[PDB]
């Protein structure tokens, strides 16, 4: 029935179905993308409040209706909801092993995982199962949106907090760094030896000021094609302190100077012209900061927009004449 | 008749200059501190009445039109005029950008709220389209505040059947398309203002157009109305990639050619969220702050019957930035107004 | 030692030094700036609440790094915190005779102040202080970005509240109307006589819409080198204000339509070339009106930005062969 595309005659991410998290029920459930929540926040060396993100973000995806008019997509079933991965208080180095589970778990299926935060460190390990996950022969890509590089081989001491993420990301032994795009870094929360590993490494990042000095779109195309061509999967992370801190007050840490909505809606378009992705992250919300819920809905927007872009692009449309009257 | 203190305060140091209220304040610090009784503008009350708006010479009236039990999503937009009105305290009436007083030129009243029966969207519809009924036979053009997206729906209505024999225009800025047939039968909620316009006898299609629409908050049927009548619609989209006064100039041509009268209904959640928080369904990727003085004095250069103003929810913003917004996109509205005016001799 | 430029191991601004109010111990203390706090707000003629930005405006600037990886400069060390100027509480005359003697003070260490209010009527007597200061055969330029010109002969019969700012500042005799800049004006909060005095007196303001029409930058230029171009010293000054309410909420009079962060941000630049400034301020920042710190953080932001910028522009730059774990 097409009843909910039109006007009217569990807190799951787009009112979608539970499936627990398990490859074989996943298989069968005929979805395409499947949420998983990580309310983990160990990672996190600044203010708390990631860990509530999950159920946020869950509720603000159910005020949206399923149909996007401007894509003719419907999203209904696209997606369902594994819930969360359940995690000991105090316990990093066994909280890192479930959530690598569940993502292999998810991978195997052949689904997409979407995996909200929680904090940033988190991506390590999500990264490190579609790492093994491909495996040897074949090669990955990378992208993430933020305004910091969290190129830290070490911090305070440790080497998986949320500064060091790309310093173990570009480790993985399947993503040659030519593949790796890192998009918005600016301001100061980037120490020095973030650069200078990153121009030890060759990690070509874009600066916001590299971004805004070339007309953003044009680089972005340039990270891109060097994420997706010739790559056998591709992961893709949002921190939405990318954004312009009046665009997305609700993160751990915002930054003045990024990013408007519309421009991050014409990036999502490029990106879905390639036809698809393996992982896609968002960390590093943080709803008690947040206003009226515009950080939750401005990333609630970018996931449903993704999502329906790939449709599109996919010709997953629905059929034009369908009415009401029918 | 037409009459109103300059900086409000009367008593022992009451201001009479007859043009003190364009200036900076002489005996004291006027309303821009504490608001005391402030009408809108600091203009005259007028009651919503023809034989008073006529007798004062009225050319604006500022109406409020609370009522937000008209619809679907949530109440809150009862409480935004008494925001609007307290942030014009922090304005003078004055706009050196069109070197207008906007007070004087249009000789502006506040004709006060528009009365609400509680849980009776039928019979508050009803007060609201008498009320601008007195408001148009008493000579005026008119400035609504909202209140929900029910309020096209009387102020069409109205503007219609006073605009008779003659053919009238609507234009609808917003977020969403609003164009329910009906939502769960009823045909008059905030999700059917366009399609209960077209119905009007004088309201055609080739003058309606509706443009800054985005998300998902859409149901399909909203976006079939627009296809089957032929009615245009510029996307957020489209209105981003063609630029803002290429798109506005060529819907304010479409919407008033051959027609005696126009109706623009602007909800605020045409705005991006970045600027108006405050809002019963705020949504990203919207009209930018300047965008919306922009689209303000582009329409103020071609002119509306009545302009309204919808869906403002003070509760839901903590700063004046909803309030005051609200503020400049009818001031750069009448500014633009009053300098077309006084070009065109 | 310089492990705060690198990945790790009182209330003041950028976590400086405590440093008297005394020109002998601030010319020897190696700072270039000296931040001075300014909690009066009875020139205030609008909404309440700037006594407080002072403070909030400390606690954003304690959470950064000192060092900026766009300009390759470290901020510690150049600044210095002298606390709040000590003032009585109904009693503005004489409020304003001790910033007077607190600008003087500094200004003869060779230190550049850093004004924080408060209220718009302190740049009066911060600008009369630079003004006597630099003598009658020397030459001020003075720049201020705000939505409002502030140019009210008098004020409720009053002649240096706020709204009367730029009426006294135009009068010091060492500043010739040809090196005057305001750049953002726009809205109704800008009554006829504003305009009229402004007429009169010649005062080139570059309104918010003139700033549009131009596309900003190439008529920030030309006011820029009126303000520069052949003067001894620079007042620069900030209502932000002057700023779209998107990113300035939590102000004494917000306004819509103005700059966005990145434009303030090239701006800030295109200062800098200029390889100096005499005095800083900063009014009207209002903690009570924020949402999640957005205004006061993007003040912070700016302000770090310039002094950046500036030691960029002076090649005051850190040796880059310097590398973490020394
Ligand atoms: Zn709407």
């Amino acid at each position: 029935s097409y009843a909910h595309l039109f006007s009217p005659l569990l807190i799951t991410f787009l009112r979608s179905a539970h499936v627990p998290l398990n490859a074989e029920a996943l298989k069968a459930c005929g979805a395409k993308y499947a949420f998983v929540g990580v309310p983990f926040d160990e990672g996190n060396i600044g203010k708390p409040g990631s860990e509530d993100a999950p159920r946020e973000f869950r509720l603000i995806t159910q005020e949206y209706f399923s149909y996007w008019f401007e894509y003719n997509v419907d999203l209904h079933g696209k997606a369902v909801d594994c819930g969360d991965v359940s995690m000991p208080k105090v316990s990093p180095e066994v909280a890192h092993e479930r959530i690598y589970r569940a993502v292999r778990e998810v991978l195997k299926s052949g689904l997409i995982p979407i995996i909200c935060g929680g904090d940033r460190s988190i991506s390590i390990t999500a990264a490190r199962a579609l790492s093994d996950h491909i495996g040897p022969q074949k090669k990955m890509g990378y992208m993430h949106f933020g305004a910091q590089l969290d190129m830290a081989d070490s911090w305070a001491g440790e080497r998986n907090l949320a500064p060091c993420a790309m310093a173990r990301i570009t480790e993985l032994p399947n993503l040659d760094i030519r593949n790796v795009a890192h998009l918005g870094a600016r301001n100061a929360m980037n120490p020095k030896d973030h650069i200078d590993l990153s121009k030890e490494r060759g990690l070509q990042y874009d600066s916001m000021f590299d971004l805004f000095d070339a007309g953003i779109y044009p680089l972005v195309e340039r990270s891109i094609d060097r994420v997706w061509s010739g790559t056998d999967a591709q992961y893709l992370g949002f921190n939405f302190n990318v954004m312009d801190s009046s665009t997305a007050p609700g993160v751990t840490s915002t930054e003045p100077g990024g990013l408007e909505s519309r421009e991050m809606m014409r990036i999502v378009d490029m990106i879905a012209k390639r036809g698809g992705v393996s992982v896609i992250d968002l960390t590093e919300l943080c709803p008690i900061f947040d206003i009226s819920g515009t950080a939750a809905r401005l990333a609630a927007c970018v996931i449903m927009r993704l999502m329906a872009s790939l449709a599109a692009q996919d010709g997953d449309v629905i059929d034009d004449k369908l009415r009401r009257t029918d | 008749k037409w009459q109103f203190t300059p900086h409000q305060h009367r008593g022992p140091a009451e201001q009479f200059g007859e043009n003190d209220h364009i200036y900076s304040p002489k005996l004291h610090n006027g309303s821009f501190k504490s608001r005391g009784l402030a009408t809108f503008m600091g203009a005259p009350y007028c009651p919503p009445d023809r034989h008073k708006i006529r007798e004062m010479g009225a050319k604006i009236c500022f109406l409020a039109v609370p009522w937000d039990q008209g619809q679907i999503v949530r109440a809150g937009a009862s409480q935004g005029a008494a925001a609007l009105r307290d942030a014009t305290t922090q304005y003078f009436p004055y706009m050196f950008e069109y070197d207008v007083d906007l007070l004087s030129f249009f000789r502006v009243v506040d004709c006060g709220d528009v009365p609400t029966v509680p849980g009776n969207n039928i019979k508050s519809q009803e007060y609201t389209a008498d009320y601008v009924t007195e408001c148009l036979e008493g000579g005026a053009k008119v400035i609504l505040f909202g209140g929900d997206h029910s309020l096209p729906i009387p102020g069409a209505k109205a503007l219609s059947r006073f605009t008779g024999s003659g053919k009238m225009g609507y234009l609808h800025v917003d977020c969403h398309l609003n164009a329910a047939p009906d939502w769960a039968g009823n045909l008059i909620t905030n999700c059917s203002g366009a399609p209960r316009a077209l119905d009007l006898p004088n309201c055609n299609a080739r003058n309606m157009a509706h443009m800054g629409s985005r998300n998902g908050l859409n149901p399909k049927d909203w976006w079939d109305f627009y296809v089957d009548n032929e009615i245009r619609v510029v996307t957020m989209s489209e209105m981003i990639e063609r630029g803002l006064e290429v798109c506005a100039n060529e819907i304010f041509e479409r919407v008033k050619k051959d027609t005696d009268s126009l109706y623009f209904t602007w909800d605020t959640d045409s705005i991006d969220i970045s600027c108006m928080p405050g809002n019963s369904a705020p949504e990203c990727y919207g009209l930018k702050g300047r965008e919306v003085i922009q689209l303000a004095r582009i329409a103020g250069r071609h002119g509306c019957d009545i302009l309204d103003i919808v869906e403002f929810c003070p509760y839901f913003d903590p700063s004046q930035i909803g309030a005051k917004m609200t503020v400049n996109m009818i001031y750069h509205y009448l500014g633009s107004r009053a300098q077309t005016l006084r070009q065109q001799g």
